[PDB]
């Protein structure tokens, strides 16, 4: 479940699922550390060898940690969730290898505690023109409008591209859906040569949209 | 519970230059002869990444420009010479007592030159209008600092309480920051007007700049 972000509704139990390759390491452990939006980072618990587990008080009421070897995994479990709990979620995989203790954090995963329904995105063109163009270089883009939850991932050329690009932070709309706009900027003589694709990844809704950008 | 308090809350250093960060702890964090601080820097978007632990050592893959120091209640990170690379949000951890705490944070931003924005603006698709809803982007790209004001004038009429803007953070190579203005507006008021313009107002600009298009054409 770790790097698959999506809803879980108020009252209801968080389940998080991490693979983990060290349970053979020495010193191995993981924790379980949550960032909610804009905030700093909140340790929750630990799974050690053997199976043996510490928690923070703050959730000892509503969090297990568990493992099972034969898949290689390590779990968690928050019941009673709240709108309190919506964070970036990160499987932390510590220990000693060569000469260092080390931590890997993985990618996290945005948990939202949320009523509403998964929305995937509609993707429009941000279209290059002579409105977008500056000595031989013009801007184009995709915007990425109305989905929920957070968060998406936007990539160009499925991954050729990436000098120039900037994605902007999302939105939260007044209609409660979120909006953001990637952009990308390339040379005007490119425009008739080069393809140029966006490939927006909404997990939360298992939906990823593909919008080829054209010339005006 | 230990509490960590970082200073300072936020600094700005320009490349070549030294980055000091400082931790205190409401309580020692110190045993055996091992002060447990460790120290972790966040850059924009991505996970915690671990620098240091046990207040000095280095981890793998850690350039040697990042140091650390102290004992007890006071700990340092120093970032010998700055990189562009190094825009982040750096943070304290101790693991003397359970549970483990964080500080709050520290933002190194990156002091460069002035840059002015170039400027780039987007009509609404024809796909969205038939959606009842009409997107006008502005873009403002790659400028420093990060202050600038952003107006629209629909039909020479400025706007207001239609439009939402995001920032980028600091590029990891040039240090500079980019900038979208979304107007958003029915497509019955989107139609209703001709010109949608984008004025531009940046320390790097002597005069406003301003971007333009009709309706109905490109």
């Amino acid at each position: 479940q770790e790097s698959g972000p999506g809803l879980v509704k108020p009252s209801e139990t968080l389940s998080l699922t991490c693979t983990v390759s060290g349970f053979s390491l020495t010193s191995y452990y993981v924790q379980w550390i949550r960032q909610p939006p804009g905030k700093g980072l909140e340790w929750m618990g630990f799974i050690r060898s053997g199976g043996n587990t510490d928690y923070n008080s703050e959730f000892k009421s509503r969090l297990t940690i568990s493992r099972d070897t034969s898949k290689n995994q390590v779990s968690l479990k928050l019941s009673s969730v709240t709108a309190a709990d919506t964070a970036v979620y990160y499987c932390v995989r510590g220990g000693e290898y060569n000469w260092d203790y080390f931590e890997y954090w993985g990618q996290g995963t945005l948990v939202t505690v949320s009523s509403a329904s998964t929305k995937g995105p509609s993707v429009f063109p941000l279209a290059p023109s002579s409105k977008s163009t500056s000595g031989g270089t013009a801007a184009l883009g995709c915007l990425v409008k109305d989905y929920f939850p957070e968060p998406v991932t936007v990539s160009w050329n499925s991954g050729a591209l990436t000098s120039g690009v900037h994605t902007f932070p999302a939105v939260l709309q007044s209609s409660g859906l979120y909006s953001l706009s990637s952009v990308v900027t390339v040379p005007s003589s490119s425009l008739g040569t080069q393809t140029y694709i966006c490939n927006v990844n909404h997990k939360p809704s298992n939906t990823k949209v593909d919008k080829k950008v054209e010339p005006k | 519970d230990i509490v960590l308090t970082q200073s300072p809350a936020s600094l700005a250093v320009s490349p070549g230059e030294r980055a000091t960060i400082s931790c205190r702890a409401s309580q020692s964090v110190t045993i055996f002869s091992i002060n447990l601080m460790q120290w972790f820097q966040q850059k924009p978007g991505q996970p915690p990444k671990l620098l240091i632990y046990r207040a000095s050592n280095l981890a793998s893959g850690v350039p040697d420009r990042f140091s650390g120091s102290g004992s007890g209640t006071d700990f340092t990170l120093t970032i010998s010479r700055v990189e562009a690379e190094d825009v982040a949000v750096y943070y304290c951890q101790q693991t003397r007592e359970s549970p483990p705490t964080f500080g709050q944070g520290t933002k190194l931003e990156i002091k460069r030159t002035v840059a002015a924005p170039s400027v780039f603006i987007f009509p609404p698709s024809d796909e969205q209008l038939k959606s009842g809803t009409a997107s006008v982007v502005c873009l403002l790209n790659n400028f420093y600092p990060r202050e600038a004001k952003v107006q629209w004038k629909v039909d020479n009429a400025l706007q207001s309480g239609n439009s939402q803007e995001s920032v980028t953070e600091q590029d990891s190579k040039d240090s500079t920051y980019s900038l979208s203005s979304t107007l958003t507006l029915s497509k019955a008021d989107y139609e209703k007007h001709k010109v949608y313009a984008c004025e531009v107002t940046h320390q790097g600009l002597s005069s406003p700049v301003t971007k333009s298009f009709n309706r109905g054409e490109c």
